[PDB]
């Protein structure tokens, strides 16, 4: 059934799962013609498929390519999605397969189970969690490669760092979601906490600065704060 | 015009026999139907007074043998059976027919109702959803499920609807997953149509033998079974325009027989709703759509 509040440590025990959001994958600019009517521009995107337990993020980036020609690319987008989700599962040895799916918008359930139907002991999933992956795109490094694609291409990260030598993977969890719903309240704000102090760094092969235990309590409050304040300034409290 | 006998009247029962029906009370002298069109087939159905409960009946066709009902008082019910002496038969028929012990099939010139319901409804068609080989005549009540339902116990008192998945693999082919799901043409045309029915009348004949189980018996599997096959050829993109037209005759006779009060179990809004203003067919159903917005705007 739906994935929510009362189920959430399924998330963290050693049943393959993974989280699929979609909502990154058609991106556009909008806007105006000569004429003065208004038109779209298709950017690259990205499917984020995320292992909650072990910080493996197969990102299968989007080109524009893959819209020319076609009708009704918001429809489309979501069974393109379906079709490379798919396409990651054959891709995979028998015993890392996963078994579940969770998809993060109710509308993927349909192109995913259609999709999956070689798969039946696979069960896919709806969450009534609001999670924040879709500002995956606020981390520089996934936006640069998704960015700088030329052609279709897939990208493999730990998006939990090396933080899962030192912490569960319910609070690496805890601690992304944290971090990308702080992104998605307030970019600016979010991103000048994560480095306002110059000598905390980002190893080449990381996404987010070495911080330190402690400094990563001292972040984690900060981004509390931001989001509790962006509540207010935006409910006005 | 043929003859259904009734051996007598035990029990306090409502008869039903195709669209019409009648109350006989607790030993009353009745000996049967009289006057039945022969050409169509037909179903007799009983309601007992003292359990509302088991709806319950038999689809026959008098070209097929002699055919007539007795109460079992061990099994508590109706039963049809076939006398094979016809000369017995005959000579009962004439009896009852004499002491004037039968109701007539009371059907209206004018009314080409059970026509319209039954146009493609073959007996040999009903006697391979209903198995029961040693009959020519076929049993159904309001509690039998179908295969399908089976497979979502005992099945040799199922309905052997054909089943139709739109999230299968038989619905879908590798590669047009988006296409086929939302076009279902190749579906219909090709793995039902072609592929199962053979043709558009067993499966316009399996459609209306399913609503008539629903509306007569409260079949709940036979009401899914109507709905899926209206909806697999809404949902078609590409349907020849003879079966888009039959169609809609089909339902139109459909919705106008249905009794107004049960409209709310016998009708899925999302499925009429889909089929009327979001499908393909939206704009081919021009009778159907206008009874049902006439009938029940609510479900809409
Ligand atoms: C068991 C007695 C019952 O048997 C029947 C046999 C055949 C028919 Cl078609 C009918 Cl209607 C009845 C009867 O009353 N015979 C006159």
């Amino acid at each position: 059934g739906a994935m929510n509040s009362s189920n959430y440590a399924e998330l963290f025990n050693n049943d393959i799962k993974l989280f699929v959001d979609d909502t990154n994958v058609y991106r556009v600019t909008v806007h105006k013609t000569f004429e003065g009517n208004v038109a779209t521009k298709a950017i690259n995107g990205c499917i984020f498929t995320l292992n909650p337990k072990t910080g493996h993020l197969f990102l299968k980036i989007i080109h524009t390519s893959v819209w020319a020609g076609q009708k009704r690319l918001s429809q489309l987008a979501k069974w393109k999605t379906a079709e490379e989700v798919s396409a990651l599962v054959r891709s995979l040895p028998k015993e890392e397969q996963p078994k579940q799916i969770i998809v993060t918008r109710k509308a993927m359930l349909d192109p995913l189970e259609v999709h999956m139907l070689d798969f039946p002991n696979i069960a896919i999933r709806p969450t009534e969690l609001r999670l924040p992956f879709s500002a995956a795109m606020s981390i520089d490094k996934l936006s640069d490669v998704v960015m700088k694609a030329t052609e279709p291409q897939m990208v493999l990260f730990n998006i939990y760092d090396d933080w899962l030598d030192r912490i569960s993977s319910y609070t690496a969890f805890s601690r992304l979601t944290l971090l990308l719903r702080a992104l998605k309240t307030n970019e600016e704000s979010a991103k000048m906490i994560l480095l306002s102090d110059p000598t905390i760094t980002i190893k080449s092969y990381h996404l987010w600065p070495s911080f330190t235990d402690e400094q990563w309590i001292t972040i984690e409050s900060q981004m509390r704060d931001l989001i509790l304040t962006e509540y207010g300034r935006k409910y006005n409290v | 015009m043929n003859t259904v006998p009734f051996t007598s009247a035990p029990i306090e029962v409502t008869i039903g026999i195709d669209q019409y029906s009648f109350n006989v009370k607790e030993n009353q002298p009745f000996h049967g139907i009289k006057d039945i069109p022969i050409g169509h087939v037909h179903v007799i159905h009983f309601q007992h007074a003292d359990n509302s409960s088991m709806r319950y009946g038999y689809w026959f066709d008098c070209r097929m043998g002699n055919f007539y009902i007795q109460y079992d008082p061990k099994d508590g019910l109706y039963k049809m059976m076939e006398e094979r002496d016809g000369a017995k038969f005959e000579n009962i028929v004439h009896n009852f027919k004499e002491r004037q012990m039968m109701v007539s099939y009371p059907k209206i010139d004018e009314d080409d109702t059970w026509y319209n319901l039954t146009e493609f409804v073959q007996m040999d068609k009903i006697r391979k959803i209903v198995r029961k080989d040693e009959n020519q005549f076929s049993y159904v009540d309001s509690s039998m499920t179908t295969v399908q339902e089976n497979e979502l116990s005992d099945p040799a008192h199922s309905l052997n609807y054909t089943v139709i998945n739109f999230k299968s693999r038989e619905a879908i082919r590798p590669g047009h997953e988006m296409e086929d799901f939302l076009d279902k043409s190749y579906y219909l045309n090709t793995v039902m149509l072609q592929g199962i029915f053979k043709n558009s009348s067993n499966y316009f004949g399996e459609l209306q033998f399913a609503f008539l189980n629903a509306m007569f018996f409260g079949n709940y599997g036979s009401s899914l079974q109507w709905h899926a096959m209206i909806e697999l050829i809404c949902s078609s993109a590409t349907v020849p325009k003879h079966m888009l037209d039959k169609l809609d005759e089909i339902l139109y006779y459909q919705i106008k027989t249905l009794p107004e009060q049960y409209s709310d179990i016998l009708l899925n809004e999302r499925v009429w709703n889909i089929c009327l203003y979001s499908s393909f067919q939206k704009n081919s159903l021009h009778n159907t759509e206008k009874i049902m917005e006439n009938k029940y705007p609510e479900l809409l």
